[PDB]
């Protein structure tokens, strides 16, 4: 019951950072909870203290409400923001907060608890006279219970469609080989949101949209949601205001209702979580909802009046994964050697917890950023998305960037006909194999490899003495003739070829197949990453090129390409096979020990034998992965040094 | 250009190995019998001795050190096991005297202490020869000498094994005058009493430092008016500065090694610094304490190289042996490790070797696991003999700077060929797992099993499978008590026992200090083509 | 104010910093007086360190030591060298 000075964030990633930067514009000093994986999080190198909370597992550190508790009462921090997930649906922890006298920023127990029982949330709602859905929820499986609910109900109705009270026998015999519902196609979810002070007072921040669905997760926001009315969007948040003045609702909140079409909506969940998909309101209205909350919190009036709250364009939100989209969406764990983002500007924001450098982990939810966009209209909203979408780039994990690159492109979806079977419905248009690369983008590959060389060159000049010698230069020109280099590289499965003649202007005359390119260009630096400005047959182009490995990355706003530059035989360590044919015996000696039958698979380092010459223990090992054809030798037998011990099969 | 992409060394070893797990328990119990023995010497003479001298106002002898070198820097110690069980009854923590590499104001000095609390700092028989083996060090790598003097004198229960000699007492004076001539920096603090000839360590010293009440200086043994600070700095102008206190002491002796207008040079090239792919801890599984079982020394190798890169010269010839290029630290360095026993072709191919990097001026490494020559009447007749002597005679004219490491046995012939101490290495360093003996101990066993079962054979009377261990257990015993590294580094042998963990570190250091030093140019003898 | 730092000479920002922290002020309660009525607690005298400031500050030492030995080795040839380390280690 104190004004808000210390505020202790128990929550971690990007929730945190954005917390923390309410914080600090309003000068409240920030405490950060951290795991020991999360010891070096940016988090926690973002707060003013930072507490060690235990191991990595949720369930020992940000799940233990004994160790927030005590860190909170430690740092003396007045408030805990739980921001999303973890503690801030948790009754038990809110309570607790108040018995300890801290207070908890968010929502009552009471809301919490009523909220999170369907049946009494359903029947306050109804009470609210918020449109309800129609389902039958008994345990009760009688098939005259669950056909007497289903006309109730009115077909359609979703065991199996039952598009009629005929059809519905076969349909759940089918199904069953139950819970009833309504059946229609009622794909697109529109939410709204609502903020209530302690004085009772609440206003409706304009509706967004989640309709788009990936694997049960919302991929795509965007606000004011597409289609409604000016008039439908006065009655449907006016709805949530009622709802929410009803059930004495404090704290920024959401309202789920479903529209199937024809503006008809009802009621699915109000959820107290401050959802993630908060930025794109806060861009239309102008307002930082973090901001309010912490001044409600405190125990503050809403800021703004309803009259004064206005609706300006369009935003779109959508949220990077390292989710690989190949195998189905599957998570991935791995180190950011090297991430980049669009320009942060008003109208572009971007919301992330990870830096470049940084390592994903299996632990947490591997999502890496948020990205908000702001414009006039929906379509140059989304124009600037994929504008947006281009300029991320990632290195050293798969990502869902191309995904989401090829959903906006769809036709369907800039037509703003979204519905939640969007992904299935499309999804071999979404999903696009690679086309083989053009002549033109392996030209500027090749010149990226020489320039890089150039520069390599150019560091050992500046260590060396004769910093001005004529052959630190990169010329490549030979006295009465001209220099051409062979130098392959691989497209996919194809390797190319490429001769590289050094013309004396310093421009590079290039031929792939019967095709000659003339291709001149430089390397420059903004920012920390190297740019590769290149014209190539008169055509000029400026892309990001990283060489890593054995890979050449080109990002350009038209598109990204991978080439990859052949490993010689001799590194590749298939030379080290090649090097002796066959194990011999290291000397004279008795053999102690056989490891190996006639026909046995044995991969490298698999101890073969083991011989003992003049009292001295030898482990003979398998010098390959290659299965053995014949043994020359059995135990007790005296092999003479380097005498062949093991056959292997011709591979 | 130096982008060119190249092969590492080593491979991961099979954690769940039984042998790796076995292995990695032993060396370990080792290691740790190591650790917990240096901190009982690290008490020296005891707590009523160092009751004592702090009661006096002095600072302990190795507190000194630490407010000597400069603020956080390394200290190499050498020799810490001198004296550890050499007297019968006597006790001698580290010999009576504390030696080492350390930097101070930025320079690589040796820095020689004696330890008043052992024995009043007395002079034991070990004490002269670790002294020695410290001057010798400094000499060989042109590092100026400091004396943190504080002394009782020779002891003279043991007179004869101190004074007389040409490597005893007398020779520590004969050393500091050859360095003075040479423009090696020889700096003595008088923090304590000095008598006899310790009077003549301040006198010998181009610049010396004495302590207002505790420092005493005299031919003849009170001892503050025949000696004493005053005396020597005002009328007898023995002192050069004088000095309050230890603390005080120490900071005029900063500034001194300031003024010697040195600055290091090096004559080799250098290219920056990268740690080893592999964890070297894991040294610990692969070597393990069993002589008897063999490893691959190139795993050791990948393990302390610079980002485990190893260039392997002559890898298919000879291949009991293993020599190669890599670097340390920056540093280049020609490393020659055994791999097996020692053949005709191994002792050509590291002739060769040493050859090549005496041309060029490179350091060499060398890594005795060792287990003797190759025995047959064939080799023999090849010139075995004449082949093991070209390399003994490589080593010994090569003027690079050379550093052993013993990783394992040390036997015969064999040690010499590989630079044992006789050939003047620079540093010399053991593995807590190694033995070092003219023979192993089985050999000397088996063979006098042959000589007196022919003895009694060939003399009639019949020797029994009993009488056999009555010949053998002794001797087995006698060289495993006298090849244990214990033994070997109390006697100055070696320059220290080093945790297999710390190698790359000693080697760092060793090197960087080696380096001070102009490297010559080498003339070999007559090789017997 | 405390991101506010002067060395060199006395100053007031510790008395504003008691000033603006004071119960009264906070209610604006102000009054001519102000200062003259609770000049006992607007000004403070110094109470003992915790013992993790100390920690602190000879953490700073140390780093500083680390970073004139750096500064030392940008000149010298062995640039490389370990003994050029601050691990102060044996």
């Amino acid at each position: 019951g104190r004004n808000i000075t210390k505020v202790l964030i128990a929550n971690r990633g990007e929730i945190a950072c954005r917390v923390m930067r309410t914080a600090k514009k309003l000068g409240v000093q920030t405490v950060a909870v951290y795991s020991e994986a999360d010891r070096n999080s940016m988090h926690v190198d973002m707060a003013d203290e930072a507490y060690s909370i235990g191991p990595a597992p949720s369930q020992q550190s940000y799940l233990s409400m004994e160790k927030i508790i005590q860190v909170a009462k430690t740092s003396a921090a007045q408030a805990i923001h739980p921001g999303c997930g973890f503690l801030s649906e948790n009754m038990e922890f809110a309570e607790l907060c108040k018995q300890e006298g801290i207070i908890f920023i968010g929502p009552p127990p009471s809301a919490i608890r009523d909220m999170g029982i369907k049946s009494t949330s359903k029947s306050i709602m109804a009470a609210a006279g918020v449109p309800v859905v129609e389902g039958y929820h008994g345990e009760d499986q009688s098939d005259q219970c669950l056909k007497e609910h289903a006309r109730r109900i009115g077909y359609p109705v979703m065991i199996r469609i039952v598009r009629s009270e005929q059809e519905f026998q076969e349909q759940l015999e089918s199904a069953r080989r139950m819970l009833i519902e309504k059946f229609v196609d009622t794909p697109r979810h529109v939410e709204v949101q609502v903020f209530g002070d302690h004085h009772g007072n609440a206003v409706y921040l304009f509706e967004r949209d989640c309709s788009v669905q990936r694997r049960h997760q919302k991929i795509i926001e965007e606000a004011p949601a597409p289609g409604i009315k000016s008039e439908v969007r006065k009655k449907l948040g006016e709805a949530a205001v009622r709802a929410a003045k009803a059930v004495n609702y404090v704290g920024a909140g959401t309202v789920e209702f479903i529209m199937d079409s024809k503006h008809n909506f009802c009621f699915m969940e109000m959820n107290t979580r401050l959802q993630v998909e908060h930025p794109v309101t806060e861009m239309i209205t102008g307002t930082d909802l973090v901001e309010w909350q912490l001044r409600i919190a405190a125990g503050e009036k809403i800021p703004l009046s309803q009259e004064e709250i206005t609706l300006q364009g369009h935003a779109f939100e959508a949220r990077i994964y390292a989710e690989d989209p190949s195998n189905n969406f599957m998570p991935v764990a791995g180190p950011l050697v090297h991430l980049s983002t669009p320009r942060a500007d008003p109208s572009t924001r971007i919301e992330t917890g990870v830096r470049q450098g940084d390592e994903v982990s299996v632990h947490y939810d591997p999502m890496i950023a948020k990205l908000v966009v702001w414009a006039a209209d929906r379509q140059a909203a989304l124009t600037k998305l994929r504008y947006s979408l281009r300029q991320y780039n990632i290195v050293g994990l798969h990502t869902n960037i191309d995904f989401l690159l090829n959903l906006s492109g769809h036709p369907e979806f800039e037509a703003g006909n979204v519905h939640t079977d969007f992904i299935p419905q499309h999804h071999k248009q979404l999903l696009l194999s690679r086309k083989a690369a053009a002549k033109e983008s392996l030209c500027q590959a090749a010149l990226g490899l020489i320039l890089k060389e150039k520069a390599m060159t150019d560091t050992f000049t500046l260590q060396a003495h004769d910093q001005f010698s004529p052959f630190s230069s990169s010329s490549g020109r030979r006295l009465n003739i001209s220099y051409t280099r062979n130098m392959t590289l691989k497209d996919g499965k194809n390797n190319v070829a490429i001769a590289v003649t050094y013309n004396h202007d310093g421009s590079y005359s290039m031929q792939i197949e019967d095709k000659t390119f003339q291709v001149l260009g430089n390397l420059y630096s903004e920012g920390d990453c190297t740019y590769l400005k290149c014209s190539v047959n008169g055509v000029a182009s400026k892309a990001k090129l990283i060489i890593l490995e054995n890979t050449i990355y080109l990002f350009s706003k038209e598109g990204s390409i991978e080439i990859d530059i052949p490993v010689p035989k001799y590194l590749s360590s298939v030379s080290s096979q090649e090097t002796q044919g066959g194990p011999l015996a290291p000397m004279t000696g008795t053999i102690e020990k056989v490891f190996v039958k006639a026909g046995d698979k044995v991969k490298a380092g698999d101890s073969l034998m083991v011989m003992i010459a003049m009292k001295m223990e030898h482990t003979i090992k398998s010098p390959k992965d290659g299965t053995v054809k014949k043994v020359f030798y059995r135990e007790g037998a005296q092999a003479n040094r380097h005498t062949p011990l093991v056959e292997f099969e011709e591979e | 250009y130096h982008g060119d992409s190249v092969a590492s060394l080593g491979t991961q070893p099979d954690l769940g190995s039984a042998l790796y797990q076995e292995n990695y328990k032993q060396m370990k119990a080792l290691v740790n019998q190591l650790h917990e023995r240096v901190e009982h010497i690290k008490l020296g003479g005891g707590e009523k001795a160092r009751a004592l001298h702090i009661s006096r106002g002095k600072l302990l002898p190795r507190e000194r050190i630490d407010n000597l070198i400069d603020p956080g820097s390394p200290f190499l110690e050498l020799s810490q096991f001198a004296g550890y069980q050499l007297y019968d009854n006597e006790e001698v923590p580290g010999g009576g005297i504390i030696t080492g590499i350390g930097r101070v104001s930025g320079v690589e000095c040796m820095i020689i202490a004696n330890d008043a609390t052992v024995k009043g700092g007395a002079y034991y028989p070990v004490t002269v020869k670790k002294q020695l083996r410290a001057q010798e060090i400094a000499m060989q790598n042109r590092l100026p000498c400091i004396y943190l003097v504080d002394s009782g004198g020779a002891y003279l229960p043991r007179q004869a094994d101190v004074f007389p000699d040409r490597d005893h007492f007398g020779r520590t004076f004969y050393n500091q005058a050859i360095m003075s001539s040479k423009n090696i920096a020889q700096i003595a603090v008088v923090m304590g009493s000095c008598t006899a000839g310790g009077a003549y360590v301040p006198a010998m010293a181009d610049e010396n430092i004495i302590v207002r009440k505790q420092g005493t200086i005299f031919l003849a043994g009170s001892a503050e008016d025949l000696g004493g600070a005053d005396l020597h700095c005002r009328k007898s102008g023995v002192s050069d500065h004088w000095a309050l206190d230890d603390h005080h002491a120490l900071h005029l002796t900063r500034k001194v090694v300031r003024n010697l207008n040195y600055q290091k040079k090096l004559d080799v090239t250098i290219e920056p610094s990268e740690e080893p792919l592999f964890p070297a801890d894991e040294l610990y599984g692969i070597v393990g304490a069993n002589l008897k079982r063999s490893f691959d020394v190139r795993e050791v190798i990948a393990r302390i190289v610079d980002g485990s890169r190893f260039t392997e010269f002559k890898a298919f010839y000879g291949d009991t042996l293993v020599t190669g290029f890599a670097r340390i630290f920056g540093y280049p360095v020609g490393i020659v490790g055994n791999n097996g026993v020692l053949f005709s072709e191994s002792a050509k191919k590291g002739t060769h070797f040493v050859q090549l990097c005496c041309q060029r001026n490179i350091p060499l490494l060398f890594l005795q696991n060792i287990t003797g020559f190759m025995v047959g009447r064939e080799y023999e007749a090849e010139g075995i003999a004449k082949d093991g002597a070209k390399m003994v005679a490589a080593v010994a004219c090569a003027q690079v700077p050379k550093i052993t490491l013993i990783i394992g046995g040390s036997y015969g012939a064999g040690n010499y060929g590989m630079c044992g101490r006789a050939y003047s290495p620079r540093f010399l360093y053991i593995w807590p797992n190694a033995r070092i003996s003219v023979m192993g101990g089985e050999q000397a066993a088996n063979v006098l099993a042959t000589i007196t079962k022919d003895q009694r054979a060939r003399e009639g009377k019949q020797f029994s499978s009993a009488d056999e261990a009555a010949l053998k257990e002794p001797i087995i015993k006698k060289f495993e008590e006298e090849g244990n590294p214990y033994y070997s580094s109390a006697r100055v042998w070696d320059d220290g026992i080093i945790d297999p963990a710390d190698t790359r570190l000693v080697l760092g250091l060793s090197f960087s200090a080696a380096l001070n030093a102009p490297i010559e140019k080498t003339d070999f003898g007559i090789f017997r083509m």
